[PDB]
RNA sequence: CGCGACCUCAGAUCAGACGUGGCGACCCGCUGAAUUUAAGCAUAUUAGUCAGCGGAGGAAAAGAAACUAACCAGGAUUCCCUCAGUAACGGCGAGUGAACAGGGAAGAGCCCAGCGCCGAAUCCCCGCCCCGCGGCGGGGCGCGGGAAAUGUGGCGUACGGAAGACCCACUCCCCGGCGCCGCUCGUGGGGGGCCCAAGUCCUUCUGAUCGAGGCCCAGCCCGUGGACGGUGUGAGGCCGGUAGCGGCCCCCGGCGCGCCGGGCCCGGGUCUUCCCGGAGUCGGGUUGCUUGGGAAUGCAGCCCAAAGCGGGUGGUAAACUCCAUCUAAGGCUAAAUACCGGCACGAGACCGAUAGUCAACAAGUACCGUAAGGGAAAGUUGAAAAGAACUUUGAAGAGAGAGUUCAAGAGGGCGUGAAACCGUUAAGAGGUAAACGGGUGGGGUCCGCGCAGUCCGCCCGGAGGAUUCAACCCGGCGGCGGCCGGCCGUGCCGGCGGUCUCGGCGGAUCUUUCCCGCUCCCGGGGGCGGGGG
RNA sequence: CUAACACGUGCGCGAGUCGGGGGCUCGCACGAAAGCCGCCGUGGCGCAAUGAAGGUGAAGGCCGGCGUCGCCGGCCGAGGUGGGAUCCCGAGGCCUUCCAGUCCGCCGAGGGCGCACCACCGGCCCGUCUCGCCCGCCGCGCCGG
RNA sequence: AGCCGGGCGUGGAAUGCGAGUGCCUAGUGGGCCACUUUUGGUAAGCAGAACUGGCGCUGCGGGAUGAACCGAACGCCGGGU
RNA sequence: CCCAUACCCGGCCGUCGCUGGCAGUCGGCAGAGCGAGAAAGAGAGUGGCGCGGACGCUACGCCGCGACGAGUAGGAGGGCCGCUGCGGUGAGCCUUGAAGCCUAGGGCGCGGGCCCGGGUGGAGCCGCCGCAGGUGCAGAUCUUGGUGGUAGUAGCAAAUAUUCAAACGAGAACUUUGAAGGCCGAAGUGGAGAAGGGUUCCAUGUGAACAGCAGUUGAACAUGGGUCAGUCGGUCCUGAGAGAUGGGCGAGCGCCGUUCCGAAGGGACGGG
RNA sequence: CGACUCUUAGCGGUGGAUCACUCGGCUCGUGCGUCGAUGAAGAACGCAGCUAGCUGCGAGAAUUAAUGUGAAUUGCAGGUUGAUCAUCGACACUUCGAACGCACUUGCGGCCCCGGGUUCCUCCCGGGGCUACGCCUGUCUGAGCGUCGCU
């Protein structure tokens, strides 16, 4: 249970402020979680989604085994392109269908020095914290 | 609600002619909102009827000696199981109802230790019906964070924090209860006496310092003794059906005398 | 209009006392406030007495309540004076003074000199500068075991 | 006449500064009604309130007695409880209405003028040199300028003070710069940034799962984390978060330590001698307002107008007489207290789009009035636009097919879709407007999932089939009762009773055997406070 | 809706009762709750009334000591009449083979003790009026009782 | 006149019926009609009184109709009168 | 002979009264009563096989006898009547379908109301014990919103007047061109300005809405364009007047006053 | 029979009730408690590739610099030595407005210094800096048959 005076549990506020949160914390929101390999060899659990990582979708209309290569990413939709689904609209054209990251597994990372430095601080405070806990 | 608010406009009746209701109305303009009718509890808009104010009298006083009575009560009531079992909670396996453990659980530090304690003293069924019984409040309740409802669980009465608040923090439905600092709010959750409670050995050797014997005042209180009882010999069974008073008693006449 | 029978009344609201209600909703927050002032001040001051500087005994000036005594405002000059005690130094080595009161009788001048004797006999004075002490001053010894009172410093009694 | 001082008064785009206006919830100073009540109304009341004017701060104002009291006396201001709806005022009607004492929150005291003493010992500004300078300061040098004797600074202020003599003590405090170490209330001050546990496991519903069942014997995994929010319904374990005296980085502060430079030479007691106070002010008369203040509580105008063992107060006017208590007409001062404005937050037994702010939305917006000013209506497709390609009739709006979707029975003011009212289909009826109550009859839509009519014991008879009854033995369990022990008593009696004390708690019971401290008395006698018995 | 008052009802305590203001509880999910104070009952209401005020301020009944007792002791104790729910007593009376003879329980003339309450008669306290005598002393008086 | 104590029950007309007592209290304070009595008035469905009963507050059978007349007052029904 | 809600008999509901009865369900450990005209003991004592027996009793419950039942203003009681939220509780319900809405379906209750079936709908909801209230509508010339009959009705009648042909176009009484007949009649139905309007001006395009018929048209809508100054005006002067300083008044924002209680010229030929 | 009218039901309109949602209110509490001549509050006008409103901003005009963060913004185009967001200490900040040269038409000036004409010799054009009231301390220049002193 929350304790602290001065975050909110009010379910209108935490509403408002994740609707109208800026970019910057729009990356923080859409995370998602990392395959089970990469789990293990990262020590960390979820990284926020990039440009082109591949994803398999776990959940929805478009769930299966298929590996796909991220287009780009809708903040102001809270939305990820996903090169692979898709379908098709009454001219034939095919557009992107929208899939939330939270619905999303990482297969691999597109390993930028920011995305390491990012990588090596997650696992670093995770040990430092499960080393506490001992 | 607001002081001013159904007051903020401007408005005069008609009066008499025009062939109108004869209420005041928002005076010119050329709006909707113009010869409307403003003021008055019946108007759209406009002011409510009594408006409520905030010098309500939202809070009583009850006398000392009722609420300890009333802590009194609920403490002997939640050693009866038939009252314990009225109140829902699920006690038939519980070895005795007035629960006392030593005082080493008032160390623990983990969760798991707590639930393994509630395991071994056979209470975790009430905790299963806890959150079998966790749902979705109905009403306008869930858009004022008051979204999600559960039944009560049992209490736990400790002396001293030792990392025993934190153990058993997390378990849904436990409440922790100091034994220096009882409240009937949580003694008899709705009003209704018989929660299950668990009580710690420190506990229960300090109740009766607490609130003193029959023979023996309070000593932690200033001047307090347990209320005196109005009627002793409660079984009713036994005073009817003793021979001192069946021998005083003129026969019963049980035979119907129809029309 | 009066009903059968019962007590004349005069209600005090014929005026706009709507406009001026105390409601009294910060009670508990107003507490908490007084209470955290009062330990942060007494952290501020670390070994000195919570409660403030000692006071005198004084009898309250009423028929109703002549037997009673209280605790007064300050030790007045001519106490300090047959104390021993100079009116600038008792204010800052702990005695409340004040130049107001006079002394008409002879019982209560003498009863607050004990007080201040006692006060005297009583309190710890730590060195002026820490590394020397100097000649009025307390010794070392007994420095490791001054701790904060509670309450007023020697509590009136009747 | 001229020249030179001083006085008084001008002029500047002279050098350098300062004020204006706004907000105004809370505060201070003025001015200040009438609705209303009195069942009329003029005094009263509303009310020293609304409106009007001026001036601030983070609080303001008040404030260290020209006080309260009459007691065995208290002792600045402010705030709460009580005094108390009381003393009192009032066409003594309606109504109005304090204060002292007492308990608390907080608590802090001081400074001038005068009287005097010190060679004006004082202050501001310009130039140069040295320090750091984003709150323009410190040191030195200037036969630099000015202020000021029509009075600057040190000592000093009613609690007395000063000077001299004699005894006693007899020095580290503050400031301007520089560096250092550690600490910082509940958690180590504050602020910012980045991170930290656990299922998308196996089946099964769904358009979509966050649903349902399971996960052994570690009753799936975490839990100091089962608040909340998002995600295609309903999520402790998907994600953000949440808990944690959890981690890392940056910045600012406060407290201590050290160094340099600068100022500072300071106190207490006794004796002797001197000195000591605020004027068109107090006070009196009158007038007007105000107050609970009543032969005048407070304020103000006018007239009169002081004294120094004096003056003020002592709640009924006056004279006489003793007592009590302060020292007016100069000044500063934090805390407790107030806060419908502002910044940033938290919460709710509140409202849920005719409600709640007027305003959930391009709302003080559209719009009205010359202007002062007045002032709305208006939320919802869908999980995702996947927002209907294409064919066909029409000039087109608009349709029929086709298609998306779980659903177009969601088609761009599209969730749900009521009533009033209307079109059409079906049934029935119809010349005393219609409608209605009671009683039947007739016809209908649907229902009984009606249409050979209930079941239940105990027997009698017949056809069957079982590992089969009663009685015994073994073991376990339970109920009831009478011998051995144990526990409790809102019961009693006793003991040489009790860890050292030979238990604790209390007592308006005692204590020349008690003890200690304090005061009085010439080591001694008596009283008081505490401890002991 | 708030405040005041009256009465009726329910609960706690009871000649007392009540922490509402403040404080102590590591402040803080709930909790702005709850607990505690007792040498924090100041204070309010109640326990005493009456008078404008100075003020005063709430029983007495029997025997021995000087009835034509001055006046000390021994006592006994907060009235009396009527009506009074209940309780006590109890003449008599409640069965069966008879007879002697009990136990226990129920009945019941009359007679007791009489709750609350009502009515009435007395008594006591304060103001006021009339009559009349006596007593006390630190100050013997425009004194006090 | 008041006190005490004592003795007398055939409960001293008929009929009927439990009674006494205390708080708090709403609405009302425009009335109207009829037999009889009655004042003013030429008189009135006028104005004003006394007694009783009604209407108002009340439906039902009758007076064809009807606030007051005659009968009778009321829970939902069957039979009889 | 006929009939009222009157009277008599019977059934049922409720109220009131009896301050009525029942703890006695006393069972192989037992013995089944306290209805019977007569105040009170089925009194206790001592001497001459088959193992068996319905319901009950939420005592705030159940049962039995009688009498009675009008009602405005008004008073009281009970509501397992209803609405919203809160504390408890239902191992409650729910995407295998909640709320809401509709119904010629099946029922319950005297009633307030409620329970099922069917349909639509798509995400929450209810029972019981308590607590709280902004808690129940037929009216108020009630407020807001919506919709009728009237009614395809009143009406589209002030200022003489239109007709022929062609073109464009889906579409012509109203547009455009040509022809004819008319009116305004120079104090105009003409040509230009001021005030006011503010893009209405011009070209192209459209025909959804507007132009109270219609439109191929428009001052409508949609795209674009358009206002050129030494000499035309403003700009300067002063008029009636308005308004600072000096001064005066004023609690004060300020007001009076305009030469009046003012050291009111910052200019110049020339000379040094 | 048919029309018309009435009733009930199905369906379809009309309308927008009910229910369920809520980035909004209301109320209470907490900490802080800060505007302006170095030009405030307020108003006006402008600023986007396509932009009317709302919002943001000021001729550096839906923003510059710096720091943190670390790959987007998005309706369509275009193009890691750091895109976008956030923070915000550097810089900038049009006209009115206490509003300040005089007035309010944006009209008319004055003084000083620069760049064009000149080749300062004056005009003219452009640019920059000053030019409000009251008041304080000081400076300079003064006035007075005001009080005096030497000639
Ligand atoms: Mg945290
Ligand atoms: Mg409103
Ligand atoms: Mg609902
Ligand atoms: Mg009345
Ligand atoms: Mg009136
Ligand atoms: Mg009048
Ligand atoms: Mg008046
Ligand atoms: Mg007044
Ligand atoms: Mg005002
Ligand atoms: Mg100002
Ligand atoms: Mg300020
Ligand atoms: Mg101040
Ligand atoms: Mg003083
Ligand atoms: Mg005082
Ligand atoms: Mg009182
Ligand atoms: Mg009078
Ligand atoms: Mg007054
Ligand atoms: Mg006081
Ligand atoms: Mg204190
Ligand atoms: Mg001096
Ligand atoms: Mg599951
Ligand atoms: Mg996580
Ligand atoms: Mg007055
Ligand atoms: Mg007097
Ligand atoms: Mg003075
Ligand atoms: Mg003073
Ligand atoms: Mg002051
Ligand atoms: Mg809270
Ligand atoms: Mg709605
Ligand atoms: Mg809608
Ligand atoms: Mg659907
Ligand atoms: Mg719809
Ligand atoms: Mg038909
Ligand atoms: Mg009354
Ligand atoms: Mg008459
Ligand atoms: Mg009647
Ligand atoms: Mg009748
Ligand atoms: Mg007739
Ligand atoms: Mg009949
Ligand atoms: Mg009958
Ligand atoms: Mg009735
Ligand atoms: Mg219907
Ligand atoms: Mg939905
Ligand atoms: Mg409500
Ligand atoms: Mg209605
Ligand atoms: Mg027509
Ligand atoms: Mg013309
Ligand atoms: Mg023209
Ligand atoms: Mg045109
Ligand atoms: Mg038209
Ligand atoms: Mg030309
Ligand atoms: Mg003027
Ligand atoms: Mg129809
Ligand atoms: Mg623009
Ligand atoms: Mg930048
Ligand atoms: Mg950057
Ligand atoms: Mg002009």
């Amino acid at each position: 249970m929350k304790f602290n005076p001065f975050v909110t549990s009010d379910r209108s506020k935490n509403r408002k402020r994740h609707f109208n949160a800026p970019s910057h914390i729009r990356r923080k929101i859409m995370s998602s979680p990392l395959s089970k390999e990469l789990r293990q060899k990262y020590n960390v659990r979820s990284m926020p989604i990039r440009k082109d990582d591949e994803v398999q979708v776990v959940r929805g209309h478009y769930k299966g085994q298929q590996i796909g290569k991220v287009v780009q990413v809708y903040r102001k939709k809270y939305v990820i392109y996903i090169e692979r689904v898709q379908r098709e609209k009454a001219n034939g054209t095919t557009v992107h269908v929208g899939i939330h990251p939270s619905k999303v597994v990482i297969t691999r990372l597109k390993l930028d020095k920011d995305r390491k430095k990012i990588l090596e601080r997650k696992a670093k405070s995770r040990q430092v914290g499960k080393e506490k806990g001992k | 609600v607001s002081e001013l608010a159904g007051h903020q406009t401007s408005a005069e009746s008609w009066g008499t002619g025009r062939a109108v209701a004869r209420i005041p109305r928002v005076r010119g303009g050329g709006t909707h909102r113009s010869g409307q009718g403003a003021f008055g509890n019946m108007c759209r808009g406009g002011r409510m009827f009594a408006p409520t104010k905030t010098w309500r009298r939202w809070h009583r006083r009850v006398n000392t000696t009722q609420k300890r009575y009333a802590i009194c009560s609920a403490l002997a009531a939640s050693a009866l199981p038939a009252l314990v079992m009225s109140k829902g909670h699920r006690i038939e396996e519980v070895p005795e109802l007035p629960l006392v453990v030593e005082d080493k659980v008032e160390g623990y530090k983990k969760t798991k230790e707590a639930v393994l304690l509630l395991k071994k003293l056979k209470a975790w069924n009430d905790i299963k019906k806890v959150y079998a019984s966790q749902r979705m409040r109905a009403g306008k309740g869930k858009m004022r964070n008051r979204r999600r409802i559960q039944r009560r669980g049992p209490c736990v009465i400790y002396n001293e924090d030792n990392g025993i608040v934190k153990a058993f923090r997390n378990i849904p439905g436990i409440t922790l209860l100091n034994v220096t600092k009882l409240n009937i709010l949580k003694l008899a959750p709705g009003g209704h006496v018989g929660r299950f409670c668990i009580w710690t050995e420190s506990a229960f050797r300090k109740l009766d310092d607490l609130y003193g014997t029959w023979r023996k005042a309070a000593s932690l209180k200033s001047n307090y003794n347990l209320p005196m009882h109005k009627m002793l010999n409660t079984d009713l069974s036994r005073i009817l059906k003793s021979p001192e008073i069946q021998r005083a008693l003129r026969a019963p006449r049980k035979k119907i005398h129809r029309r | 209009a009066p009903s059968r029978n019962g007590m004349i009344l005069k209600p005090h609201f014929h005026k706009d006392w709507q406009r001026r209600v105390a409601t009294w909703f910060n009670q508990p927050a107003r507490k908490i406030r007084r209470r955290k002032a009062r330990q942060a001040r007494a952290r501020r001051i670390a070994p000195r007495p919570a409660a403030g500087p000692i006071r005198p005994i004084v009898r309250c000036p009423t028929v109703r309540y002549h037997t009673k005594v209280r605790a007064g405002r300050g030790f007045s000059l001519e106490e300090l004076r047959v104390a021993g005690i100079h009116k600038k130094v008792a204010r800052t080595i702990g005695i409340s003074v004040d130049p107001r009161r006079r002394n008409k009788s002879t019982e209560s001048l003498q009863a607050n000199v004990q007080r201040l004797k006692e006060y005297r006999s009583k309190l710890v004075l730590f060195p002026r500068k820490p590394s020397a002490p100097k000649k009025g001053d307390s010794s070392a010894e007994e420095l490791k075991l001054a701790t904060q009172l509670t309450g007023p410093v020697m509590p009136i009694r009747n």
